[PDB]
């Protein structure tokens, strides 16, 4: 059908806070009782993160820069998928991924676009996200992304490499995220080489969602005996958080620590110099 | 513009038809996905061993270790970040390197 | 292939995420030509593209 | 030179309390409303007291910061 649903619900961001949560495994080492500190794309603790709600119907589409987090939830009518680009104006390639009960499609092709892409509905329908496609590089399929449990997802482009992982977490308020420190693995690498710089949410047609972006900042990340991170410290967040990445420690002594160096920047850029109205005659060599 | 071929069953040799697939190998600045098999020896334990375990590689000595790993972890690190343990691509088990 | 394309307008499949053994197309004695240009056609297995 | 200087947290134990200040050596508390500004630098998060008291956590020059209600 591809209807533009038109909706333009217009909600303030309601932005909230990020907590503990948007960390996820960076990398495929073990470690086990040590606090290894990373620089890497995440959400900042504590950071204010819009929570846009379809629900009448909205795709809005927002920045990828380096990384996108991503979290919803839904009551009966499930939805599940996303659409990245560099463009989505149907001119180049892009991911559309397409999650149902039983798995998931990720794909990499050239989409002809609806103008308020949608997956129909007992499952999904590609159709109604884009009439047509052609020019594909990749379709990759794997468990679907499903567990109150808030589906938590972090989806990032590294070094051509569309990187999707995810977590379910239990949810005490509808709007607002569980509290507590998240750990996302990676379910999917593909190697697409592609690059994304707007990231649409896809819905599917009968809706809470959570999206920030990630900004590349260093997080101290305590490791258990399970090779899992069990707290993680955002460096640079605040000045006790400067003081345990500083020390490499989640606890801090009662004391006075060094963490780091202030300076003034300039206010104006001053440029002075004789002057000099004579094209200087080098070009006069040549001719 | 376009012509048929007369592929007759009473065409001599040169006149029948043949089948061409052309393998066109493209390597840009880009990642790889069209790979060989790959290669692998024998797994030998408790002696001195030049190692690559999909592209893990250094040298040790491999035992059975006493720890389990995370599914995205296929391999530990110790203190300095150097290998701890392995995990072995076609028998997952995690091997301490000594 | 049950099917070939016509000469004029060649069949292209885009071959991307996957893995094979070259060494089998010679290994069979099934072609009446095979060479390979750029890369060696013995066994050459230890290449990715 | 343009002001600038080391960057120091003055912090309890992390398991007593999470209140913290930043201590801005040599420098002003506007380039850096609880800001004490003092010889060694300006302190954020903190208030003061002109009375003397045993010393906890130094800032310098004879003044050391404390956790009192
Ligand atoms: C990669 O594929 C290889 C195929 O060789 C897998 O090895 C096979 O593992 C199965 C499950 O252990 C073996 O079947 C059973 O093995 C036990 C003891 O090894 C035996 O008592 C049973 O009678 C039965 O045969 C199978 O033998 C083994 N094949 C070998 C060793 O040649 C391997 O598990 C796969 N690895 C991964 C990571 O998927
Ligand atoms: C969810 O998506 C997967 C991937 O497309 C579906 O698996 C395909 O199912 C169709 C018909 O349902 C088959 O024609 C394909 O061969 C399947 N593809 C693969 C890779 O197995 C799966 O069936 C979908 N779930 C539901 C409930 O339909
Ligand atoms: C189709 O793909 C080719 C190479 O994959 C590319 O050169 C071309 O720009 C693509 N066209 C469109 C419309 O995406
Ligand atoms: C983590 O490892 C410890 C040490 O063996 C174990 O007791 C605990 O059950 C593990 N936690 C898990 C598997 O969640
Ligand atoms: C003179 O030299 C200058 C700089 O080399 C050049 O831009 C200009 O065209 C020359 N004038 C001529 C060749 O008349
Ligand atoms: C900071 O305080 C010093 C000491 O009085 C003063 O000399 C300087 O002008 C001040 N800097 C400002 C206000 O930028
Ligand atoms: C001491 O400090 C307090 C609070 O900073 C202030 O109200 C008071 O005026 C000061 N007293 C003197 C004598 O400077």
């Amino acid at each position: 059908q591809c209807v533009n649903l038109t909706t333009r619900t217009q909600l303030p961001p309601a932005y909230t806070n990020s907590f503990t949560r948007g960390v996820y495994y960076p990398d495929k080492v073990f470690r086990s009782s040590v606090l290894h500190s990373t620089q890497d794309l995440f959400l900042p603790f504590f950071s204010n993160v819009t929570w846009f709600h379809a629900i009448r119907f909205d795709n809005p589409v927002l920045p990828f820069n380096d990384g996108v987090y991503f979290a919803s939830t839904e009551k009966s009518n499930i939805i599940r998928g996303w659409i990245f680009g560099t463009t989505l104006d149907s001119k180049t390639q892009s991911l559309l991924i397409v999650n149902n009960a039983t798995n998931v499609v990720i794909k990499v092709c050239e989409f002809q676009f609806c103008n308020d892409p949608f997956l129909g509905v007992w499952m999904e329908s590609e159709f109604r996200v884009y009439s047509s496609a052609n020019n594909c590089t990749f379709e990759y399929v794997s468990q679907p992304f499903l567990m109150k449990n808030l589906r938590e997802f972090v989806f990032k482009n590294i070094d051509g490499y569309f990187k999707i992982y995810s977590k379910h977490t239990p949810i005490n308020l509808v709007r607002d995220l569980p509290q507590g420190f998240s750990a996302l693995e990676p379910l999917v690498d593909l190697p697409i080489g592609i690059n994304i710089t707007r990231f649409q949410t896809l819905l599917a047609l009968h809706a809470a969602y959570y999206v920030g972006y990630l900004q590349p900042r260093t997080f101290l990340l305590k490791y258990n005996e399970n090779g899992t991170i069990t707290d993680a410290v955002d460096c640079a967040l605040d000045p006790l958080s400067e003081t345990k990445c500083t020390l490499k420690s989640f606890t801090v002594e009662k004391g006075i620590y060094q963490t780091s160096n202030f300076r003034v920047q300039p206010t104006e850029s001053i440029v002075r110099f004789p002057n000099i109205t004579n094209l200087c005659p080098f070009g006069e060599v040549f001719n | 513009p376009l012509q048929s071929y007369g592929f007759q069953p009473t065409n001599g040799v040169g006149y029948q038809p043949y089948r061409v697939v052309v393998l066109s190998f493209e390597l840009l600045h880009a990642p790889a996905t069209v790979c060989g098999p790959k290669k692998s020896t024998n797994l030998v334990k408790n002696k001195c061993v030049n190692f690559n375990f999909n592209g893990l590689t250094g040298t040790g000595v491999l035992t059975e270790s006493n720890k389990k790993f995370l599914p995205f972890q296929q391999f530990g690190r110790d203190i300095a970040d150097t290998t701890d343990a392995v995990r072995d691509p076609q028998t997952l088990e995690i091997l301490d390197i000594t | 292939a049950t099917r070939f394309a016509s000469v004029y307008a060649w069949n292209r499949k885009r071959i991307s995420n996957c893995v094979a053994d070259y060494s089998v197309l010679y290994n069979s004695a099934s072609f009446s030509t095979f060479k390979c240009y750029g890369v060696s056609p013995t066994k050459l297995n230890d290449l990715c593209f | 030179p343009c002001s600038f200087g080391g960057v120091s947290v003055i912090t309890p134990g992390t398991n007593t309390s999470n209140q913290v200040a930043v201590l801005y050596q040599d420098v002003n508390c506007t380039e850096v409303s609880n800001v004490f500004q003092t010889r060694a630098g300006c302190l954020i998060g903190a208030e003061h007291v002109n009375n003397s008291y045993e010393c906890d956590i130094p800032i310098g020059a004879g003044i050391c910061a404390s956790y009192q209600t």
